[PDB]
């Protein structure tokens, strides 16, 4: 489906935040994509501890 | 605004995804991607022609300082829908 070429370097929009998933294994990078409130998706470097408590907040909700 | 997923070509020798060239769309604005990217140089022809079925040999190659640079390798690719 949809690949990630680039990772977001700055600050995650938490409360913004709608949803996340995982892109394929099939892409040439790994990447967790967050889905915000206006419909922008973000790619985001799964090892990044910042991006993994993004994760674990917005599913805790 | 370029930290954003891209529509890439899907193919059927159960490889890495590639994508169309060496640029894409995020919020409206062409970015480029990284070096050394996998991608497909398809002649304009073959641009008109994709379809999500396999029917189109496309050379496979690597993204150089924006330019799709073939490998010599050709592989089946068409539209994911």
């Amino acid at each position: 489906r949809e690949c990630c070429l680039e990772y977001f370097k700055g600050a995650i929009p938490l409360r913004k935040l709608k949803t996340w998933y995982q892109t394929s294994e099939d892409c040439s990078r790994d990447a967790i994509v967050f889905v915000t409130v206006q419909g922008r998706a973000i790619c985001s470097d799964p090892n990044n501890k910042r991006v993994k408590n993004a994760v674990k907040y917005l599913q805790s909700l | 605004r370029s930290a954003c997923p891209a529509r890439h070509l899907n193919n059927t020798n159960g490889t890495v995804l590639k994508l169309l060239g060496c640029h894409y769309f995020c919020n409206g604005t062409l970015s480029t991607a990284p070096d050394g990217y996998p991608c497909y140089n398809l002649t304009a022809q073959q641009v008109r022609t994709l379809t999500t079925y396999p029917n189109t040999s496309c050379a496979v190659g690597v993204c150089m300082k924006g330019t799709c640079v073939k490998n010599g390798t050709m592989e089946q690719c068409f539209k994911t829908p």
